[PDB]
This record gives structure tokens, C-alpha cells and sequence, in this order.
DNA sequence: GGGTTGGGGTTGGG
């Protein structure tokens, strides 16, 4: 079975940790506040391509395969995961934000979220992402968080990112609850 | 903002206007007349009081305040301190925009205070001035610190997790022995 | 420490009540339970209360198994429109032929001051009740075992 | 007509923008919806407050804002509340004002940056507004309006709305680029000549290794199918096998062979390197000038390379008359200039597509569709001409020679063998050697700054007898964790010692860094000489040679430890500014914007933490005007600290420890700063201030000791001093000496240039070569010494303007480009000088007579190559220009548009606000009569001009000359009806215009004005 | 699994 942690003990865990270590939780929390101020997404090859030399005219070519691509774009999102003791900042990748996103609006398919981006932001439509990104809002989900205790330019920081993201169901939650109050009590 | 508050080197300006407080108090008091000695020893009164320069001001965020003991707690990345302050007229002074928890605030002068108690000296910081400049509603968990109102106990804990803490630290210890052995 | 905190009608009507019998507290509009605290988090049906001459302010109603409490919604000035969660519950209650349900809403109060329900979602299984009464309660021995 | 005016107001200015329907002051706002009234009663300074406050709204929103009777306005929330409440409103948007430096976190905001305008948001100003106001009005006016507050003279900080750099901002195919920059600069040398053993001409020793190096090229998608891959595959390896039988030896023996005493001039450099003593001065400039008189002809490397073309590359590759086009072409491209480059279409727009006979097409499009064929095949063709040059010629000439630029030649480009170059390098290196630079090795220098430190890289410039070594550090080190060069890495002390350059100005020495504080302390000196009575007056010129080299580290050490001005801690604020243009404002097509009046700059600035009284953390800016005009700043939420010890560590290292790499080779300074820095300027400042004011005690009293006017300023290592007194102008000499002696460095060429002769005997000066001269000429100014006037100095032929000209055209915005070009040219120097307070009409208008005839043929280049492309071909401009004379109209307007926005900036530089209109438009038509005459004169004879043109020309200076006929006759009717009271300078124009005679014709002052 | 802000453009003094 599974144990499930409070966002003030991954906290906790977190600061306690010293650099390089990492460590996996599962929270009862609802997403808030998607960030879109930065890129939405970036550009990968389909051979992990590491390295991709940009043009002139919506011209690709990778490195790791060496032949004409067809540029592939992966979303990247930044958002807030809180519970009800405290709130954290998440790092959400390809895989989740295309999952959310077709689970806001089940017409985009799963690869097609990253395109469909895409395609309003450079056709100059922003009010339908802002839009289906409050749809969002206040969404409940089970969250899986690991954190990185890495140094950035000789800067220590951590880094939260959000490894799998399920549908949220009370019964198992409440009972979690439930046996975690008659703990404290007898104790 | 962390990067921006560790660039201040306040470790730096506190090693300097120690040694001057130091100096000054050693050179003022080479009467060493032995009754004057004496009875400027008493128990709770402050006997120096040296105001730091104008070059040693640095910047902080509140995280805390207790206006009953005017304890005043501040703080920049890793490293948290408790001062004193001289009264609520020093916070009156600050044009505080909301309140003074988590407000970035500017030191504009401070003075290293002296005491005699329990048959040994204390050195206490008071903060005189203080300017408010914006609000910084982000906790800083500061794992290390040191007091200045608990004295060589509140200032040698957590030495040996810091360096520059085990250096300031030994530098206290030296100007407390070298006041004990002057005034008596 | 926290700003959110979960509690029913009860909880905030003696909290309210007492506030007002004494009000020898800090001048600040925050309450004091435990602590300090602007949000809170309550399940319990919704209906809606028909004001008179009211427009800017729509008044709530949110009736539990402790008690009713009164809350503002706010809208928007330069159109007169409705929250899109708000409508979303107008549109059920004509869906479903005029049948109150339970939300989990998110409210704010200040002392002085209306209480403002800024958000809600509408719940249709009940083990939600007991999962609120339970987090109520951890949250509740939480807060008295920090306070020492 | 409309005129640029001095004085400007924010309001009137944004009145004039159609974008925005509602602009008024809150005062006013406040008064139409009724929330105060005139009878009540407020403090002054809050009254002042409001009447300042600007704001404006996209919409009128007065009705929406009305004061309601539903219910009072009473405040219970705090200002952050309030704050707070309208940014969750916000939501999702994130361009707005108050949003800046900080994060919305559900229905919780959370500040992490430091915002300086969020003082001004939570003053008692704005709480006394919000408490007027209200909580559900507020939060709603902090979004639907652009807040401007008042905290200058005439500037602005917005505060609230959406940011105004927000107002600032089906695919066509694009051609790829000719890497001409490639060819500069490249130091190799080879056993073999040919090219480098990387290129795939040399790696190739079958379609297989040919395929594998060329897949680049051959997977392109413009290829239509398979066979035109491998057609393109078949002659690639045809051009590889024929490329191996070329005699480059031969090549280079019968093209571009070298000298004949190359032996003796070898032996020469071997024995000049073998040799223990010091080397003869003058043989080393002789065995330099030799080695740089053997630079190669432009026809000689064009037939070099195409005898290389044509015995290489199959004919009908490209076609029989591509081919001759190609090669035709290859000549300009070789004569191109430095910062200059070529186009694929400018031989795509020459050749035909129907020429290349393997062209094959996999639809029948050539009858159907000729134009879609027609561009299929175009984007072949660019992408063949762009392979053959980028793999062929770049490669050759880049390892075959060595191409560079002189030092006082300008941008021309020449060209060096390589072997010569080999010897020029080992001299240079000898030279370095002896004087300022030793070898070096890894073991000394420190591993912390070896691994903390990018190192730099040496270039080396061919000068007239000698040589000049330039430093670069662009590179930074992939490893060792370095991400950026030593520039940016010290760019934070730049800014420092830029912020101390301003009281570097007048505290501490003579040291001047601008036009404008040359021509306030001209000003100030003539105004002085004025007083005095038009004495007679002589100057002394000197300059120190190297001055970079001539800094003692330890002194620098000292004087930066010591100096005072420099703070202990520092805080950096970045900020946007927008500021007002030189463009007149529009009288009330629809389309008017805020970048059409203003200008977008990003500014950094560092601020101490003391009260100073500029009180910089009240607004976050320190910006000077020249101007009454309004200017509109704003914030941004990326600060930074920088601390006196790391500026310290930053000087010690690059004093001690500078390291620059040669051939492979580490070097490392011994002496002074390197020059190529940031801050090497203001170091070299500051250094040489502190000697000047140690050695010129007696100038600080003698101004009140005798009287004597006597003027002094220092632009970087150029000394220039202008007095009344021989005496002064002898004793500065003998002290300015003496400094020299006493820290060790000297003035260039021992070579002084005066206004008198004295006997050098009795101060010791015989080794000084003292020149004589009745006119003063420094960093290229003309002075005159009799009127105390002031002009630059002008080239005389055309060869040596073009020197200095880089032509760029693209048919994309060549209306833009040309305006834009034009207008600089004009204003590059001339609006720097235009100070009416320094020369009367009679200057101004020679120095624009002259400055017009330097401009004219210095934009007579643009219009040569833009004739080269016929216009009648674009629709963009045949439906605005017809199809006749499109070129020649385009022209017109272009020079038309360009000359009134001058002459318009002119007349505002000239005059104020408070002169006459007839004053202004009769001086714009003697300028812009001046101008065209200039122009009409210089063009009357070239051939391509000579014919339609000339008579529009013609017909517009005719009715310029006209036009200021007509005003100055009008001036005296409109001055006898005695409705106007003339002051001093109306008077002195007037008393112009009369005894020059401006009412019949221009023939008095043409003979005053074009004087040499 | 991401990550200052990379350019565009080239005149006149030093
Ligand atoms: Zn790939």
C-alpha cells in the first residue's frame, strides 16, 4: 500500500536535505495559479535530440539523427500545488500538462495539446488559453512530488516537479484522515 | 533577492565595528585608576555605548518583532539574527507600509552596547534608526543563527556549522577577555 | 501560522460572537483562533437570498447541521454579469428542477466586515461530509497542539 | 506650419494619441463624477497632488464611475488590502504595472522582488485617495486606467494600468546568407596551399564519403525528387575529382606571386629575431612599410579566383549565361567592403531559371503554372550559388590569405599572403616582447582566477610604419563552469565607475567625456572672454602617446582604496524610459500610436544606500534633460548588490593577473590597464585627473590672482588649453613636464602644436618639435582663434569619404532604411554644435553649408547602388510611384521628407519658443534653400540624374527661393503694424537679414558662407 | 525533463 505525506513534511524533508539528495511523496492537494509569463513550451527531436540548431523560416535539423525534422514542441508549465496545511511550487511536464489538458477540454488529444498551444499563441489567441488555464483552477487531484536539493550557478535551490498526477477519490483520503486523528488522540 | 542580501557581507562590517569599539574603549579607559574601576563596576548598567560609522549600514527582512522586550529579529539567506532596538519611536520613524513582519528594511545606524551582569560582561546591539523600503512576503528558513541577547551562549551555539560564525564567535570571546582583564 | 482554516457555521458564529463581546484585540481585521486567520474552507448547501435594492452585493446563505451563516457575492462592475462558478450552480438549479445540493466553498472574513465567498464547487457524493468533519477536526488538535 | 517646441505638456501630448478617447488630470476626473466638490476643502499638497496626477482610459468610464446615493463611502481595509483585492481581480493578465515584482498564488499574493514604485502606491497621497474613493471603485480605476504621477520637473512615473511597453511591438520563403565574414582574420598556415584538411575536399581520400559529408546539402527539401538528388550527388563528385588537378602553386605564381626580395626581407626578420641587442628603430619601420607595400590587387585575386572557378566547377552546373553572370559578379563581391555584404538575389534577379538545362519537374508546371516552376526552380538555384560560394571561395581565400583593414583607412579591405603575414607576426611579436608583454606559463597564475577568468585574444592592425595591437575578450570558457566574458562579468563595476564619471567631471580635475559638456565649458569660456573684451588669445596642444600602457597598478591601487567617492555598498535598479522624439506633433491619419512621438530605452543605474540629495530610492531614475519636454519612466523587478571589495578583487586581477593568448602562445601585461575594457576609459580618467590636479595647483587661484581667462580640458590622454597669458600657457607646459617625469610616461611624438613661438632653451623643451599654426585643430575640430568659433573638420574627395561608408539595402523597408540613414548622416555632428550661445548666423550658416557638402557626397553611394534595382518590378512601389519614373520619384520624396524634418529640427535647435513664426519660417527656408542648392549643385552633372530629376530638383529649389523671397518681404509689412515689441535677438536677426540683402536675392552672402 | 538576452547594425571622436 501506499503512505501519504503533508505538503509541510515534504518542507520539512526538504530543507533537512542536504544537496543532491532526492526523495518521492504522495499529497492530496488541488492545482492554482498556472504561470504563463514565461515560454510555454520548447523544442525536442524525436531521437532525443539534446541539441537543436535554430533557423531562419521555421527550418529544423537535429544533431542526435542528422536528417530534416519536423520540429516537435513540448509544453512546460509552471503552477502552485497546495493542500490544506501549506502551498509549494511545481515543476509539471509534456506528459501531465498535455494530460490536464485534454482533461479541461477532452477535444485536444494528448500529443495535440503542445500544438494546439502553439498554434494560438503565434495566430495571436491568448484569451482561450487564459480561459481553459482558470477552468483549471482549484482542481483537486493525488499528487506525486519529488524534490531535487541541486546547485544552480553555484546557487543551492530546490526544485519541486510533479511526477504522476491521478484522479482524486474521497474514500481512501478520508480514511487516511481518519486513522491519522485516532493516532493522534490515542496518543 | 537571497543573492542581493548575501552580497552585503554584514559578517564583515560587524568583525570591523567590533575591533573599532574595541579600540576605543581600550584606549578611553587607560586611566586604570583602581577605584574608578571598581565602582564602575555595578551590576546592570551600561558603561560604553559606540555608534558604527557610516559605511557599516546593510539590509534586512523582519521576520519577527516583540514590542514588551523591544526584540527585533532579522535575517538575510542563510543566517537570522535577534537585535534590540532603542524604542517604538525607532519603528514610528520607519514609515512601515503595512506592518513590520516581512518588510525589507534598511539599517541606517546602529550601536554596539556593553553591560556588566553576573559577574561577567554582555555586548548588546541596538538598532537606532530604520527605514522600510518594500515588502518581501517570502520566508527565508534560515538553518543557522546567532543571538545577541543571550551574550558568548546565544552568539557560540551553532558555531561549527559556520565559518564565518566560528571566526566572529572567536573574535567575541577575545574582545570579552580583554575587557575582563582590563577592568579587573 | 496558517491563513486558511477549516470550520462550520457553529465555529463561525462563536467566533464572530465573541469577537464583537470583546473586542480588546489587536487593530488589526484579522480574527483570533488559535492564531490568526483570513480563510476558510466549509461544506454546506447553498441557496440564495433575495435582497432589495441591493445590486452590488448578492446575498448568500449557506444552512449546515450547526447552523447558517450569511455571505456577500461580488461581481463585476464595468458589466453586470455573474461568476462564472455561480452561474454554473444557477444553471444546475434550473437543470435539476429547483433542487439545492452542498458545495465545498472557499470564503474570506474580516472583523468589521461582511464575510465574502470568493469560489465553490458543487459536491454530489457524500463522503465529502465526513471527510470535511474529519479534516476539521485533525486541523483543529493541529492547531491547539502548535499553539503550546 | 507646425514647429517642434521646447516646452511640452503630458497631457497635450497624450490628447494627441487617437488610441486613448480619455485623458485628463484626476482633479478634473474626480470633479465630473462628482465623488468631491469645489466647496469642499483639502490640504495644499494633496490639491497639488491631484492636479499633477495624470491618468488616462481607453474608453470614456465616466457614467460607470458617477457617485452612486446607494450607499457612503467609508474605509475599514488597508491599502494592501485593497492592493491585493484588485490584483486577484487581475487574474491571468500579466502586463499591468502593479503586478510588477510580485506573484498571485490563488487568492494570495506574495511579493519576492523589490519594486521602488510601490512607494508612491502606498503613500498617504494614495491612501487619501482610496479613502475618497473607495474599496469597489478603487480596485477597479487601479485596471481601467494608466496612472501617471508627477516627481520631476517634467517627468512622469506610471504606476498603475497596463505597461506601456506593450504599445511597442501564412509564411513567405527566405534565402539564405552568404557567410562573407568568415574570410577576416584567419591566421593559419599550411604545408600545402589549397585548404584546410577538415573541408571535405581533403577528407574525401566513391558517392558514399561524398553523401555522408555533404547531407546538408543533399537532403535539402527543395530538391523535387530523387534524380535531381542524385544529379546534384554526380556533379558534386565531378567538382571534387577535377578539383584535385588544380596547381595551386602555379596558381598562385602566374595571379598573385610574391615579391621578389621576399628572401632578403625573410633573412632580415630572422637576423632582426636572432639578435641580442635592441633592434634600429628606423630599419624595423622600413622592413615594416616593405612588408605592407606587398598587398595584393582586387583584379588580381578576381582573376585568381575565377581561373579557380572555371577549371573546377562544370559549366552547365549553372548554366552557360549564369555561369558568365556568376563569375561577372564574383569581382563585386571580392571589392565588397568590411561591414558589407552581398545578396542570393542579387544574382537570382540577374540569371535565368530557363537556362539550367537538368532541371527536371515531376508535374508539367512549365506550360501550366511558369511562375510557381519559375520560383520552384529559384529556390534551387539560390541554394546551389549559396553552396558553391560558402564551400569554395570563403574556404579559399580564408586559408590562402590573411584580409584585414589599415588603421587610417577606413573600412577599405585589403589583402596579405600569408607568409608575409607569418613575418609580420613574428616582428610584432618582437616588438611586444621588449616593451609590455612576456611569455607566460600556467604554473604562476593562481587556479582561482585560472579557472574564475576567461583569458583574451590578440589582434593585430598593419599601420604606417608600425603596427596596432588590439585585445578582444568575446570568449568565455565552455569549461570551468564559465558562461559569460569578462565584459559581462564586469559590466556591475562599469556601472559604478560610470556613476562616479559624473562627479569625475568638475570635482577632482580637468576631465570633459561629451559634446555637450565641450560645448557648455565653450560657452562658458566665450561668455568670459566677452566680458573681458575680445582679448587676443593662444593655445597649446599635446596628447600622452600610450597612455593605456603608461598606468602604475599600485598607484591605481592606491587612489581607488583611498578615493571616497566610491561608497561601500551599491544597489542596482533596471527601468524602462520613454522619451520624446524630434518629431513635430500632429494638428487636428487615424493610426497614431505612442512610438510614433516616443523613444524606448533600458536603463540601468546604481544608487547608494546614504540620503543623498538626489534621493534616488524616492523615484529610481537620474536622467538629464536638455529640454522642457515631458518624459515617462518605469520600474522593473531585477535588483542587484555589488560591494567595493569585489570591485577591488576585480582591479587587482586584471592589473596582476590579465592573461591574452597569440598563435596558441599565452601572454600576460606588465604594465598598465588593457585597453578594450569597459571601464579602461574612466580608469585612465581617473588616474591621469589625479597627476593633473596634483601638478596644477597654480590654475585653481590664478583666474582671481591676475584676471586671466584661461581654459583647460582633458579628453582622455588629449590635452587642450586655451589662455590669455603666454606666461600661464609656458608654466603649464614646464608643470606638465615636470608630472611626466616624476610618473614616468610622456607626451606622443615630442611634438607640441602652439599659437606663438618662445626659445625652448631656457625651460629645457629642446627636445620638444614645436609646430606653429594660426588655427587649432583637435579631436578633429577646427577653432578659430580671431572670432572664437567652432566647426568640424570635412574630408575633400570622394575617395577618402567612401573609405568610412558601409552600404546595406534591403527592398523590404528601403524607404525606412534611407529616411533613417539620410537623417543620421545629417545629424551625426552638426546638432552637437548648433549652439546658437557659440556661433552667430553667419557660422551656423557656414557650418551647415559645409556639413551639407560633406553629407551630399557622403550619401551619394546609396542612391548609385539603389539605381541598380528597377522599382516598376515591385507592386509595393509601382502602385504609389507609377511604372515610369519610379526610381527617380521615390528619390524625390525621399530627399524632399528628409530635408524639412532637418531643416524643422534645425530652426528648434536654433531658436526658442518666444521668437516669431515669421523669424522661424523665414530662417527654415533659407536652411532648406541652402540645402538644396547644395544638393542641385553637386548632382548637375552626374549621368544617371542628368535628366528627368534635375528639373524636378531644380523646380524645388526655385520655389524654396522663392517661398523665403515672399516671407521676407511679408516681415516688414508684418512689423510696421507695430503689434509686436522685438527683443534683443529678434532685433539682431533682423539687422541679418537686412545687410545681407535677403530681399532681392543670395548672391551678398554666398561669398560669406562658402569661404575655405 | 528547463534554465541572463541574443541580437541587428555598423557613424564619429577617443
Ligand atoms: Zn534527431
Amino acid at each position: 500500500q501506499r503512505i501519504y505525506s503533508s505538503i509541510e513534511e515534504i518542507i520539512q524533508q526538504a530543507q533537512a536535505s542536504e544537496i543532491g539528495q532526492k526523495k518521492e511523496f504522495y499529497v492530496y492537494g488541488n492545482l492554482v495559479s498556472i504561470q504563463m509569463k514565461n515560454k510555454l513550451y520548447y523544442y525536442r527531436c524525436t531521437c532525443q535530440g539534446k541539441s537543436v540548431l535554430k533557423y531562419h523560416g521555421d527550418s529544423f535539423f537535429c544533431e542526435s539523427c542528422q536528417q530534416f525534422i519536423n520540429p516537435q514542441v513540448h509544453l512546460m508549465l509552471r503552477a502552485f500545488v497546495q493542500d490544506s496545511t501549506g502551498t509549494i511550487p511545481v515543476m509539471i511536464f509534456d506528459q501531465q500538462s498535455s494530460q490536464l489538458i485534454n482533461q479541461i477540454d477532452p477535444s485536444i488529444h494528448v500529443q495535440e495539446a503542445g500544438q494546439y498551444v502553439k498554434n494560438c499563441i503565434e495566430n495571436g489567441q491568448e484569451e482561450i488559453i487564459r480561459q481553459l488555464f482558470s477552468k483549471l483552477d482549484f482542481a483537486r487531484f493525488i499528487f506525486e512530488i519529488q524534490f531535487e536539493n541541486k546547485e544552480f550557478n553555484n546557487e543551492q535551490e530546490i526544485a519541486y516537479k510533479v511526477l504522476k498526477i491521478e484522479k482524486e477519490n474521497i474514500k481512501e483520503e478520508s480514511k487516511y484522515l481518519l486513522k491519522k486523528l485516532e493516532h493522534l488522540i490515542n496518543n | 533577492m537571497k543573492l542581493l542580501l548575501q552580497n552585503q557581507n554584514i559578517f564583515q562590517k560587524l568583525k570591523n565595528t567590533l575591533n573599532g569599539c574595541i579600540k576605543k574603549f581600550y584606549d578611553t579607559y587607560q586611566d586604570l585608576e583602581q577605584m574608578q574601576k571598581f565602582e564602575m563596576i555595578v551590576e546592570d548598567k551600561l558603561l560604553f555605548r559606540y555608534s558604527c560609522s557610516q559605511s557599516e549600514m546593510f539590509s534586512a527582512q523582519i521576520q519577527a518583532h516583540y514590542l514588551e522586550k523591544r526584540v527585533l529579529q532579522l535575517t538575510d539567506g542563510n543566517v537570522k539574527y535577534i537585535v534590540n532596538f532603542r524604542d517604538k519611536g525607532v519603528l514610528d520613524k520607519a514609515n512601515f507600509f503595512d506592518t513590520p513582519n516581512n518588510s525589507l528594511v534598511i539599517i541606517r545606524q546602529w550601536s554596539y552596547e556593553i553591560y556588566y551582569t553576573k559577574n561577567t560582561f554582555q555586548i548588546n546591539l541596538v538598532i537606532d534608526e530604520m527605514r522600510c523600503i518594500d515588502i518581501i512576503t517570502t520566508i527565508f528558513y534560515c538553518k543557522l543563527e546567532l543571538d545577541f541577547t543571550q551574550g558568548i551562549k546565544g552568539i557560540s551555539k551553532s558555531s561549527s556549522f559556520s565559518n564565518q560564525i566560528y571566526e566572529y564567535s572567536a573574535q567575541y570571546y577575545k574582545a570579552i577577555q580583554l575587557l575582563k582583564k582590563l577592568l579587573i | 501560522p496558517q491563513i486558511t482554516v477549516p470550520l462550520n457555521c457553529f465555529m463561525i458564529n462563536q467566533i464572530v460572537k465573541a469577537a464583537k463581546e470583546n473586542p480588546q484585540a489587536h487593530s488589526g481585521n484579522h480574527y483570533e483562533w488559535y492564531g490568526a486567520f483570513e480563510n476558510a474552507i466549509i461544506t454546506a448547501k447553498f441557496e440564495f437570498l433575495q435582497s432589495i435594492n441591493d445590486s452590488p452585493k448578492i446575498m448568500g446563505k449557506l444552512s449546515d447541521s450547526t447552523g447558517c451563516i450569511e455571505v456577500v457575492i461580488q461581481k463585476s462592475k464595468m458589466s453586470d454579469e455573474l461568476p462564472e462558478f455561480v452561474q454554473a450552480y444557477e444553471i444546475e438549479l434550473q437543470n435539476n428542477g429547483n433542487r439545492h445540493k452542498y458545495v465545498r466553498a472557499m470564503l474570506k472574513m474580516r472583523k468589521n466586515a461582511q464575510i465574502q465567498l470568493l469560489y465553490f464547487s458543487i459536491v454530489n457524493d457524500a463522503n465529502e461530509i465526513s471527510r470535511h468533519g474529519l479534516d476539521l477536526c485533525l486541523r483543529y488538535l493541529q492547531r491547539k497542539h502548535g499553539i503550546e | 506650419k507646425q514647429m517642434l517646441t521646447r516646452k511640452e505638456d503630458l497631457l497635450t501630448v497624450l490628447k494627441q494619441i487617437s488610441a486613448l478617447k480619455y485623458v485628463s488630470n484626476l482633479y478634473e476626473f474626480l470633479l465630473a463624477t462628482e465623488k468631491i466638490v469645489q466647496t469642499s476643502e483639502l490640504d495644499t499638497q494633496f490639491q497639488e497632488f491631484l492636479t499633477t496626477t495624470i491618468i488616462a482610459s481607453e474608453q470614456n468610464l465616466v457614467e460607470n464611475y458617477k457617485q452612486k446615493y446607494n450607499q457612503p463611502n467609508f474605509s475599514q481595509l488597508t491599502i494592501k488590502q485593497v492592493i491585493d483585492d484588485s490584483i486577484i481581480l487581475l487574474g491571468n493578465k500579466q502586463n499591468y504595472v502593479q503586478q510588477i515584482g510580485t506573484t498571485t498564488i490563488g487568492f494570495y499574493v506574495e511579493y519576492e522582488n523589490i519594486n521602488l514604485s510601490r512607494q508612491t502606491l502606498y503613500s498617504s497621497n494614495f491612501r487619501n485617495l482610496l479613502n475618497i474613493f473607495g474599496e469597489e471603485d478603487f480596485k477597479y480605476f487601479l485596471i481601467d486606467f494608466l496612472v501617471f504621477t508627477k516627481v520631476e520637473q517634467n517627468g512622469y512615473l506610471q504606476v498603475a494600468g497596463v505597461c506601456l511597453n506593450q504599445y511597442f511591438s501564412e509564411n513567405q520563403y527566405i534565402y539564405p546568407e552568404i557567410q562573407r565574414s568568415q574570410i577576416f582574420y584567419c591566421n593559419h598556415m599550411g604545408r600545402e596551399p589549397g585548404v584546410f584538411k577538415s573541408s571535405f575536399f581533403n577528407y574525401s581520400e566513391p558517392q558514399t564519403i561524398i553523401k555522408k559529408t555533404l547531407l546538408k546539402e543533399y537532403q535539402s527539401k527543395n530538391f523535387s525528387c530523387q534524380e535531381e538528388r542524385d544529379l546534384f550527388l554526380e556533379f558534386t563528385e565531378k567538382i571534387v575529382q577535377n578539383f584535385h588537378n588544380i596547381n595551386f602553386n602555379y596558381l598562385l605564381k602566374k595571379f598573385c606571386k610574391l615579391p621578389e626580395n621576399y628572401q632578403s626581407l625573410k633573412s632580415q626578420v630572422k637576423q632582426i629575431v636572432q639578435s641580442e641587442n635592441k633592434a634600429n628603430q628606423q630599419s624595423c619601420e622600413n622592413l615594416f612599410n616593405s612588408l605592407y607595400d606587398t598587398e595584393i590587387s582586387y583584379k588580381q585575386i578576381t582573376n585568381f579566383l575565377r581561373q579557380i572557378i572555371q577549371n573546377c566547377v562544370p559549366n552547365q552546373l549553372l548554366g552557360k549565361k549564369n555561369f558568365k553572370v556568376f563569375l561577372e559578379k564574383l569581382y563585386e563581391f571580392v571589392q565588397m567592403k568590411r561591414f558589407e555584404n552581398q545578396k542570393v538575389l542579387d544574382y537570382i534577379c540577374f540569371m535565368d531559371v530557363f537556362d539550367v538545362e537538368w532541371f527536371v519537374d515531376l508535374k508539367n508546371q512549365k506550360f501550366t503554372q511558369k511562375r510557381k516552376y519559375i520560383s520552384d526552380k529559384r529556390k534551387i538555384l539560390g541554394d546551389l550559388i549559396v553552396f558553391i560560394i560558402n564551400k569554395i571561395v570563403i574556404p579559399v581565400l580564408r586559408y590562402n590569405f590573411y584580409i584585414t583593414e589599415k588603421h587610417k583607412e577606413g573600412s577599405q579591405i585589403f589583402y596579405y599572403r600569408k607568409p608575409i603575414w607569418k613575418l609580420v607576426s613574428k616582428l610584432t611579436i618582437v616588438k611586444l616582447e621588449e616593451e609590455n608583454l612576456e611569455k607566460v606559463e600556467e604554473k604562476l597564475i593562481p587556479e582561482d582566477s585560472f579557472q574564475k577568468y576567461p583569458q583574451g585574444k590578440l589582434r593585430i592592425i598593419p599601420k604606417k610604419g608600425s603596427f596596432r595591437p588590439i585585445m578582444t575578450f568575446l570568449r568565455k570558457d565552455k569549461q570551468k563552469n564559465i558562461k559569460l566574458n569578462l565584459n559581462q562579468i564586469l559590466m556591475d563595476s562599469q556601472l559604478v565607475f560610470r556613476n562616479l564619471k559624473d562627479m569625475l567631471g568638475q570635482k577632482i580635475g580637468y576631465s570633459v567625456f561629451d559634446n555637450k559638456q565641450i560645448s557648455e565649458k565653450f560657452a562658458q569660456f566665450i561668455e568670459k572672454w566677452k566680458n573681458k573684451g575680445r582679448p587676443q588669445l593662444y593655445y597649446v596642444t599635446l596628447d600622452i602617446k600610450k597612455c593605456y600602457d603608461s598606468i602604475d597598478q599600485m598607484k591605481l591601487l592606491n587612489f581607488f582604496n583611498q578615493s571616497d567617492l566610491i561608497q561601500d555598498t551599491y544597489f542596482i535598479n533596471k527601468y524602462l524610459l520613454f522619451q520624446r522624439n524630434k518629431r513635430p506633433l500632429l494638428q487636428i491619419m487615424d493610426n497614431i500610436n505612442f512610438p510614433y512621438y516616443f523613444n524606448l530605452k533600458e536603463r540601468q543605474i546604481a544608487y547608494s544606500l546614504y540620503d543623498d540629495d538626489d534621493q534616488i530610492l524616492q523615484k529610481g531614475f537620474k536622467e538629464i534633460q536638455s529640454d522642457d519636454r515631458p518624459f515617462i519612466v518605469i520600474n522593473q523587478d531585477k535588483p542587484r548588490c555589488i560591494t567595493k571589495d569585489i570591485i577591488h578583487n576585480h582591479l587587482k586581477h586584471i592589473s596582476q593577473y590579465n592573461v591574452i593568448s597569440f598563435n596558441k602562445v599565452k601572454f600576460r601585461q606588465k604594465r598598465g590597464i588593457p585597453q578594450g575594457l569597459n571601464i579602461s576609459g574612466v580608469l585612465c580618467s581617473f588616474y591621469f585627473g589625479k597627476l593633473e590636479e596634483e601638478y596644477t595647483q597654480f590654475l585653481k587661484n590664478a583666474e582671481q590672482v591676475n584676471g586671466s581667462i584661461n581654459l583647460l580640458m582633458r579628453l582622455t590622454d588629449d590635452y587642450l588649453f586655451i589662455s590669455d597669458s603666454q606666461q600661464n600657457a609656458l608654466n603649464l607646459i614646464v608643470q606638465l613636464q615636470n608630472c611626466a617625469n616624476n610618473n614616468g610616461f610622456m607626451f606622443n611624438d615630442q611634438k607640441i602644436t602652439t599659437n606663438f613661438q618662445f626659445p625652448q632653451e631656457d625651460y629645457n623643451l629642446e627636445h620638444f618639435k614645436i609646430s606653429v599654426q594660426n588655427e587649432c585643430q583637435w579631436i578633429g575640430k577646427s577653432i578659430d582663434m580671431n572670432t572664437l568659433e567652432i566647426k568640424s573638420i570635412q574630408k575633400q574627395t570622394q575617395q577618402e569619404i567612401n573609405q568610412t561608408i558601409n552600404v546595406a539595402i534591403s527592398i523590404k523597408n528601403l524607404k525606412s532604411q534611407l529616411k533613417n540613414k539620410l537623417r543620421s548622416l545629417f545629424l551625426n555632428q552638426l546638432i552637437d554644435y548648433f549652439n546658437p550661445n557659440i556661433n552667430s548666423f553667419e557660422g551656423l550658416c557656414r557650418q551647415l553649408y559645409h556639413h551639407s557638402k560633406a553629407t551630399v557626397m557622403k550619401f551619394y553611394p546609396f542612391m548609385t547602388k539603389l539605381f541598380q534595382i528597377d522599382l516598376k518590378k515591385s507592386k509595393q512601389y509601382s502602385v504609389q510611384y507609377g511604372k515610369e519614373n519610379t526610381n527617380e520619384n521615390f528619390l524625390k520624396d525621399i530627399l524632399y521628407y528628409t530635408v524639412e524634418d532637418v531643416c524643422k529640427i534645425l530652426c528648434y535647435l536654433q531658436f526658442e519658443d518666444e521668437i516669431n513664426s515669421n523669424i522661424k519660417e523665414i530662417f527654415k527656408n533659407l536652411y532648406s534653400w541652402i540645402m538644396w542648392d547644395i544638393i542641385v549643385s553637386y548632382l548637375k552633372k552626374k549621368k544617371q540624374f542628368k535628366g528627368y530629376l534635375n528639373k524636378l530638383l531644380q523646380k524645388i529649389r526655385k520655389s524654396r527661393f522663392f517661398y523665403l523671397k515672399e516671407g521676407c518681404k511679408s516681415l516688414q509689412l508684418i512689423l510696421s503694424q507695430q503689434k509686436y515689441q522685438l527683443n534683443k535677438k529678434e532685433l539682431e536677426a533682423i539687422e541679418f537679414i537686412d545687410l545681407n540683402n535677403l530681399i532681392q536675392d543670395i548672391k551678398t552672402l554666398i561669398p560669406k558662407i562658402s569661404a575655405k
